[PDB]
């Protein structure tokens, strides 16, 4: 909207949860990268799966540099760039708590 | 607003290379300083968060 | 036992020595069904990874995972890391981007590679510095990570040192 | 050598350890990853 009258234009990309996590990398891997995506966004809290994995989008991404921003994960364990090489979040892991 | 801005390719097909301006826009989104946030007021840490 | 050897690489082997490799070996054969499954792999893209992975797993289940590797793509054994993950596979990670050093492993991983740790070669390091008595030093990093892990090994390790 | 020196260790003890998964699509106790702490291959 107010980005300038220059010709650039942003397409949106979803994929949802599946509780087999390594058919979502299946699904992350071939629908982003025949995608072109240049920014990949983690919303999914919610999952049986508590441990709480954003790891196969982070590492499918940061294969190629491709940044994840992580929006409710919250382990500092994500806070080693060497592991996940593309990785951000613009939320406090629990050891700033300390 | 800079030159040699490259695209990810469909990676799938014969692409086994990195984006070569990877760390290049990843040093953007670190040192991207904002003031305006619904939430409060966003900016990029040593550590790559808020 | 079922053991897949794959090679994601561009030094020019063949893979007939690899199942000679094993054949006349195995002296004392304890378990009554091993094969080697010795597979050449051209690109390392990961959807070709994981297809593959899948379909030597779907492969009469293989039970071991050994990769080499001559390139610089360190993630890729994270992307092991990640099958180590999920298919509860003792993975074996030789040399090339395979055997990077990643920081800290997974009880719900099995993933090892062959390498020494950063801990273990600044050991070297500083026993190298000892064997010349290069007593005096300054410690330069940049903001690359695993720095603040490095200056603490180091600072542990001149702490428990005879040389003051 | 590693790998068949810890199934041959651990196959004495107990024998059911290879238990894989199937297939990707459509989704054990005793394992090698505590077992094979030690290992010797020709010395
Ligand atoms: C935008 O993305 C959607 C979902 O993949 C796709 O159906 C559509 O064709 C895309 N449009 C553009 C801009 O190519
Ligand atoms: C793009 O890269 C070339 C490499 O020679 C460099 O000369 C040029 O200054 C770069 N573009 C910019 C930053 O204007
Ligand atoms: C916190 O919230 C207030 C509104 O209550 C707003 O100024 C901004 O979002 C934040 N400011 C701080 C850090 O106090
Ligand atoms: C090289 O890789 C391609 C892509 O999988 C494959 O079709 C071909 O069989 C490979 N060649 C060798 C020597 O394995
Ligand atoms: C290796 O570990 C096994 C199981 O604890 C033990 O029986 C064996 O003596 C060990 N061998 C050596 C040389 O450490």
């Amino acid at each position: 909207k107010r980005h300038g009258s220059w010709k650039i234009q942003l397409n949106a990309t979803s994929v949802t949860h599946k509780p087999n996590a390594i058919q979502m990398a299946l699904s992350v891997c071939e629908d982003l990268i025949s995608s072109q995506v240049y920014a990949i966004l983690v919303s999914h809290p919610p999952t049986p799966n508590d441990h709480f994995t954003p790891t196969p989008v982070s590492y499918t991404a940061g294969f190629y540099r491709i940044p994840v921003l992580g929006l409710t994960t919250r382990m500092s364990i994500y806070s080693d760039k060497s592991i996940h090489l593309s990785f951000l979040r613009t939320v406090p892991p629990y050891s700033h708590q300390s | 607003e800079k030159e040699n801005i490259t695209d990810p390719p469909r990676g799938c097909v014969g692409n086994t290379n990195i984006w070569k301006t990877g760390p290049l826009f990843k040093r953007v989104l670190m040192s991207s300083k904002y003031a305006d946030g619904v939430t409060g007021r966003v900016e990029f840490n040593e550590d790559g968060d808020r | 036992l079922n053991i897949a050897v794959l090679l994601g690489h561009s030094h020019d082997v063949t893979e007939r020595e690899l199942r000679n490799l094993w054949g006349p070996e195995q002296a004392t054969g304890l378990p009554l069904d091993v094969n080697v499954v010795a597979l050449l792999m051209n690109r390392t893209d990961p959807k070709s990874l994981i297809t593959h992975v899948c379909d030597l797993m779907s492969g009469a289940r293989i039970h071991g995972l050994v990769f080499g590797d001559d390139t610089d793509q360190e993630a890729v054994a994270q992307m092991l890391d990640f099958i180590s993950s999920q298919t509860f596979i003792p993975i074996l990670g030789i040399s090339g981007g395979a055997s990077m050093i990643m920081a800290d492993k997974d009880p719900t991983s099995t993933f090892f590679q062959f390498g020494a740790s950063i801990q273990q070669q600044a050991t070297v390091m500083l026993k190298i510095m000892q064997d010349y008595d290069w007593h005096v030093f300054s410690l330069v990093t940049t903001i690359f990570p695993g720095y603040r892990d490095f200056i603490s090994f180091i600072k542990t390790t001149v702490d428990n040192s005879f040389v003051g | 050598g590693i790998l068949t020196t810890a199934a041959s260790s651990m196959l004495e003890k107990f024998s059911y350890i290879p238990e894989a998964k199937a297939s990707c699509y459509g989704q054990p106790l005793h394992t090698l990853h505590q077992f094979m702490v030690n290992v010797t291959w020709d010395g």
